[PDB]
């Protein structure tokens, strides 16, 4: 049931929370230039910005 | 019991071995709690 | 060329799986693990028309044989 976007009882599941976090904190920050896609490490790495 | 087991297990994560790598380059452990004196 | 290609690929593979938190902790403590510099071996890997004295040499086949031997040796060493 954790795989579905909503469990039987009708509460948020881990998959939905992870999707929301990834779409609203990780990918959103990339558009601001604070994070970039590093193909060498096959992962997103924070830039060496002052913030 | 699950909380205790998770607390025991988290000690095995790689992040706890940084000090050992640093000591060798710049030159308590699990299992002890299971010994029954 | 085959030896250095295999070494670079193995080093990159090993670095990829290394925990990032451990690397950050080591860097903070003063024991940074240097990353492997990038390389452009793919161009040589995709070469099948090396011409020398009228001979066409399939460099890819030789590199494949060498990497296969190296992988077998590494697996045997691990076992």
């Amino acid at each position: 049931q954790q795989t579905q976007h909503l469990d039987s009882h009708g509460e948020p599941t881990i998959t939905s929370l992870y999707t929301n976090w990834y779409l609203e904190t990780l990918l959103r920050q990339v558009s601001n230039g604070h994070i970039a896609y590093f193909p060498a490490m096959k992962a997103f790495v924070n830039l060496p910005t002052e913030n | 019991i699950c909380t205790e087991q998770c607390t025991l297990s988290d000690q095995l994560l790689p992040k706890h071995c940084a000090k050992t790598i640093s000591q060798a380059v710049n030159k308590e452990k699990p299992g002890v709690e299971s010994m029954r004196k | 060329l085959a030896d250095q290609i295999f070494a670079y690929y193995k080093v990159m593979a090993g670095s990829l799986l290394l925990d990032k938190r451990l690397r950050s902790e080591c860097k903070n403590q003063g024991a940074t693990i240097h990353l492997p510099p990038s390389n452009r071996y793919e161009t040589l890997l995709k070469q099948r028309h090396v011409q020398l004295l009228g001979r066409s040499i399939d460099l890819n086949r030789l590199i494949t044989q060498r990497v296969s031997a190296a992988m077998y040796k590494s697996l045997e060493l691990a076992i």
